[PDB]
């Protein structure tokens, strides 16, 4: 018996098909003062 | 009790309080506990298997300590081809300032989802053309016990411990073990040889990663068996603008197709998603209502079958036309609603929010409300600053059980809207550069960010 097109992994790879979540972005600090009246 | 299941074996499901929820509130505590970005998250609702009917985003839970419940979390929104390895097919992307997709974590429980499908009938597996397309059916699934073991083995770091029985559908196990003692050993065999020839050829042979291993089997369940990924409706009624026994159709959603039609027994297309102006209502009767006029009405079972199909197009539609709008008072995501009530926008990436700026927002001050990429409890300020020369800082906001607070502060809002007035009379100042906030740049129907899918039919 052949091998099923399932197991077959001979056809050249594709782009990767999933992603890498990135890095928690970097904040800046955010300094406040009043508005004066 | 009430709980939401997963399909992931590690996983220990979640164990409901009596109190009150939304489908969509518990489908971001499933996210968190199967580490879904907020990227990916929409992709997901409540499925009750007993019911066969799903959740919308809005639906409220009311639990007590009398009700007992199971919903399995699962992904439901579904792109043929997602995985770019069909060369006879469009490629899905999302758009890039082209991405993938799923994330890592979106595809193992895509993976656990599938095999789940495959072995309890779910996804059944397509009739034979012939005897020997029979076999070939047969062989296949064989293949794919293949991949389940093989990547259950390269999970635990195993190499060959010590059958295929448990792996395919059940179905065909049941149809297996009627036939004679021949057949069956002959089949356990066969199976035997290709799991051999897999471990030490194969995977050796082409550096073949569980990664590639879960590709593989969800790329051959949409090849292998019927209709994987669409939804299905039945109906007595449907009557169509453009066009006794009771008369029956059926009516197809799927992701790169749309909705679909027949007299039930080939396609007729009626829509692609982004061509849908509003969805209405009427107890079990749904009318879809086209740019041109034309109309789909359809009578479904029931007002929580119509729930369901109408959630289903509508998810759709926010994953092709627009991430920030919605076809249907009845099934709108709370998050939805709230975010077009405050001006903010989903997890777009950050370049998108400056692309803006640079358009809408070229005076300093002027700002992009966002959701975090990366977790739940946060909204970014994206603002446009000058030096003494444009920059772009960005700040966070955390949201913690409908309270707003800047980062650190001991000081929370009731409202989003109400940080925004206070913060409206501040000076505010981060590394050498002081300013004040001007106003909103929100969210453009119809714009295009990383929240879409670029299918084929969403080009136009």
């Amino acid at each position: 018996a052949k091998m099923p097109r399932a197991l077959d992994f001979s056809g050249h790879t594709h782009p990767v098909a999933t992603f890498q979540p990135s890095r928690p972005e970097s904040v800046n600090d955010l300094f406040l003062c009043p508005q004066k009246e | 009790g009430v709980e939401v299941i997963f399909y992931l074996s590690d996983r220990e499901p979640l164990r409901l309080g009596s109190g009150e929820y939304t489908a969509e509130e518990l489908c971001i505590r499933a996210a968190q506990a199967c580490r879904i970005s907020p990227l990916c998250h929409n992709l997901f609702a409540l499925y009750d298997e007993n019911t066969k009917l799903w959740y919308a985003p809005n639906r409220t839970i009311t639990v007590d300590d009398k009700m007992s419940l199971r919903l399995h979390y699962r992904m439901r929104f579904y792109f043929t081809n997602w995985h770019g390895t069909n060369d006879n097919e469009q490629s899905v992307w999302r758009h890039s300032p082209a991405t993938p997709l799923l994330d890592a974590s979106s595809l193992e429980y895509l993976f656990a989802q599938g095999q789940y499908d495959l072995v309890k009938c779910l996804a059944p597996i397509r009739d034979p053309k012939t005897e020997q397309d029979g076999h070939d059916i047969e062989n296949e699934c064989l293949g794919m016990a293949v991949l389940a073991i093989s990547h259950y083995a390269m999970m635990k770091k195993m190499q060959l411990p010590e059958s295929y029985k448990r792996y395919i559908p059940e179905t065909l196990n049941k149809s297996i073990r009627q036939r004679n003692l021949l057949t069956r050993m002959r089949i356990n065999n066969v199976f035997k040889d290709f799991l051999k020839e897999f471990n030490n050829k194969t995977i050796c042979d082409s550096s073949v990663s569980t990664h590639d291993l879960k590709v593989k089997y969800l790329a051959t369940l949409e090849t292998l068996t019927k209709h994987y990924g669409a939804e299905i409706f039945e109906t007595s009624m449907l009557l169509i603008s453009s066009e006794g026994n009771v008369l029956y159709y059926e009516v197809m959603v799927t992701g790169n197709l749309g909705i679909q039609w027949r007299h039930k027994p080939e396609w007729n297309n009626f829509s692609y998603f982004p061509e849908i102006t509003h969805i209405v209502i009427k107890e079990s009767v749904v009318s879809i209502n086209k740019q041109d006029n034309k109309k789909m009405e359809l009578k479904l079972s029931s007002h929580e079958e119509a729930l369901s199909f109408v959630s289903l197009v509508d998810g759709y539609f926010r994953l092709t036309a627009d991430a920030h709008h919605y076809l249907c008072t009845d099934v709108a995501p709370p998050l939805i609603v709230h975010n077009i009530q405050n001006g903010c926008h989903g997890p777009i990436c950050t370049e998108y929010a400056i692309n803006k700026l640079r358009q809408e927002g070229s005076e300093e001050g002027m700002y992009v409300l966002r959701w975090s990429c990366t977790d739940f409890d946060n909204i970014l300020m994206t603002v446009t600053c000058f030096e003494k020369q444009k920059q772009f800082k960005n700040f966070q906001i955390e949201v913690q059980k409908g309270r707003y607070s800047l980062h650190g502060s001991d000081r929370s809002f009731p409202s989003l809207g109400d940080l925004m007035s206070h913060l409206k009379k501040q000076i505010l100042r981060t590394d050498n550069i002081s300013f004040m906030l001007k106003r909103c740049c929100q969210p453009k129907p119809r714009e295009i960010s990383n929240l879409l899918v670029a299918t084929k039919k969403a080009q136009e």
